[PDB]
């Protein structure tokens, strides 16, 4: 005769369009990393997905499944290793399928380009290191690791191309970009190398891209900007053009952070985390300010406090930007040139450098 | 005499930091030993000889070559001689003619295996 | 030169993130986890690979080439956490990048702590 009865099997209370994902590496205890799910409209905690050791994460384009990547060990600190890709239901937040991966999936900080998916959502494109690098391909429908893109050896990160069903690029030690065009079977149909874009030693760029529909902008340690137009058959690279005017140089401003840039495609506005008094070793410093650049005019149009943020993400449809300082998620309105701070979700994570909106 | 056994471990190291080729050698042979236990597609090594200021350039072009091309560009003319990349427990050799080393310029030996030339580097010199 | 063997410095500064040879460390200083700047705390396995840094020794005005090997097999030590990026670069120069677990190729990859092994004089 108990009045109440505990029940489970419930779906996320808030609608997808409201959800964002904070990937908590929980570095101090990295074997228990998880993804925290939030309602950006109210900062409410909606749930989570445990990602074991140094897990990475992303949401399926159709916005129905939550793809995660991580490493297990029969005994955690000892025993056979199993690197897998897991497919979780986005609304029930439940495990559904495990996909075997060669024991070399990247193990490091959560940069977006390390765990992405083709534009047509058919394949998941992940990064490998053993330490030799290579890009892995997973057939979502087949639930199997289909291709080991070894031509990407000596390269790093994955920049999907929004204008092609199943193509992506990667930055290489030669300062050029390697394009990989997948065939329907998930294997390398064709490839192409671009001309040098930047100098690996004189002006290294951040792997984090400012992605448009047919072009990607990158910023360098010294405040320069490079580009990769992939509207044509082959990639035409360009740059560099400085983000700094003469006074900005006098104060030594430079870009700093991890997923430190973002692009509001509808306005061509590019966002970057900047910190004055830059020099060797400051490329990962918290953001002292967020700079707003107009890519058409190559000029700064707005600058605001960075609230010690390190990573950001942009939601095109709602014209939003999310900044994260490792533990706090800030919500900005970029419908205007100057960003407008809407709210701060405190303690979204203990140690997170990545945050993403549920697709809409 | 005219023989040299250079080693390499899973620790990205060469036990030699510089090799010397006696001047009365018509040809020189260089044998590489990989003491490590890691496979070659992850942490393999090879030896590439090239003019000092050609190292950086050679190492980069070979990286685009791939393990199948032993991480050396095919027909690269900045390369004097190079060995077949090999992982843990393997060994291989290369034998170039010393008349090939020129007048008044220093050479280097490194590993074109993506990112290993940063530390796995030394000097190969002609002399008595 | 004495500024070269941590073994004899004062652990108080050798455990500082400011210690010169830790200029590119992003982890926990093993010297604070039961080990030394050149040894793994009991039970933790040294990683064959590592990321490399070019640190400037302020005591002998010279630049040395430091190798950062990780100790693995045990969960995060959580002590003396440091995030210094002198001469550190992105993944396209993988062995000069430190946003990747250098225990990746070990029998068991879980990260315990970072070491600051002295390779030699920076060839630059
Ligand atoms: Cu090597």
């Amino acid at each position: 005769k108990p009045r109440e009865v505990l029940t489970g099997g419930h779906s996320v209370s808030a609608p997808q369009e409201n959800r964002i994902y904070v990937m908590d590496s929980v570095f101090m205890h990295l074997t228990e990393s998880r993804v925290h799910v939030y309602d950006y409209t109210n900062g409410k905690f909606l749930g989570m997905v445990p990602t074991a050791f140094n897990g990475h994460v992303q949401v399926s384009n159709d916005g129905k499944k939550i793809y995660t990547m991580t490493t297990y060990h029969e005994r955690i600190t000892r025993g056979k290793r199993s690197d897998v890709v897991e497919v979780w239901d986005a609304d029930k937040l439940t495990f559904e399928k495990e996909i075997s991966l060669p024991p070399k999936r990247v193990q490091g900080l959560n940069y977006d380009g390390l765990f992405r998916q083709t534009t047509d959502g058919k394949f998941i494109v992940l990064q490998n290191a053993s330490p030799a690098t290579s890009i892995g391909i997973v057939d979502v429908a087949k639930g199997d690791y289909v291709e080991d893109v070894t031509a990407a050896a000596g390269c790093w990160s994955v920049i999907p191309q929004p204008n092609r069903p199943r193509s992506f690029m990667t930055i290489c030690g030669d300062g050029g970009l390697l394009t990989i065009n997948l065939g329907e079977d998930g294997k390398v149909a064709s490839q192409s190398r671009s001309k040098q874009m930047f100098s690996v030693k004189d002006d290294p760029i951040f792997i984090a891209p400012a992605l448009d529909k047919d072009k990607a902008h990158f910023v360098s340690y010294y405040g320069n900007v490079y580009s990769a137009d992939f509207s044509g058959d082959e990639v035409k690279v360009d740059g560099p053009w400085s983000l700094l005017n003469d006074e900005d140089k006098a104060k030594n401003w430079v870009p700093g952070g991890y997923n430190l840039v973002g692009l509001h495609r509808a306005s061509g506005r590019m966002y970057v985390f900047m910190h004055p008094d830059g020099k060797e070793g400051t490329h990962k410093f918290p953001a002292a300010e967020i700079w707003v650049m107009d890519t058409k005019t190559k000029q700064r149009v707005a600058r605001i406090p960075g609230r010690d943020a390190l990573s950001m993400t942009i939601d095109q449809q709602r014209n939003l930007m999310l900044t994260l300082d490792g533990g706090n998620v800030n919500v900005y309105d970029i419908s205007q040139p100057e960003p407008k701070l809407l709210r701060t979700i405190e303690g979204a994570a203990e140690a997170s450098l990545q945050v993403q909106f549920h697709p809409v | 005499a005219c023989d040299v056994s250079i080693e390499g471990n899973d620790s990205m190291q060469f036990n030699t930091k510089s090799i010397v080729v006696d001047k009365t050698c018509k040809e020189f042979t260089i044998n590489l030993k990989h003491t490590g236990k890691l496979p070659k597609a992850a942490m393999g090594h090879n030896v590439v000889v090239s003019k000092k200021s050609d190292e950086s350039a050679v190492a980069t072009d070979g990286m685009k070559a791939g393990l199948n091309n032993d991480y050396v560009k095919a027909g690269d003319e900045r390369v004097i001689a190079h060995t077949s990349v090999i992982g843990g427990g393997e060994t291989d050799s290369v034998t170039f003619d010393v008349s090939k080393l020129k007048e008044g310029e220093d050479y280097a030996f490194f590993c074109s295996f993506p990112g290993h030339w940063s530390i796995m580097k030394g000097t190969i010199e002609l002399g008595s | 030169h004495i500024s070269l063997n941590p073994d004899l410095a004062n652990e108080d500064e050798v455990n500082s993130c400011d210690y010169w040879r830790h200029c590119a460390v992003d982890g926990f200083l093993c010297s604070c986890c039961g080990g030394t700047t050149t040894t793994c705390p009991p039970g933790s396995t040294p990683s064959p690979i590592s990321w490399i840094g070019t640190c400037h020794n302020p005591h002998d005005g010279k630049d040395y080439l430091i190798s950062y090997h990780d100790c693995c097999g045990k969960t995060a030590c959580g002590r003396c956490q440091c995030n210094t990026q002198t001469r550190e670069r992105p993944g396209y120069e993988f062995f000069l990048h430190n946003d990747v677990n250098w225990c990746m190729a070990n029998e068991n990859s879980t990260f315990h702590c970072t070491t600051s092994v002295l390779v030699g004089l920076a060839k630059n």
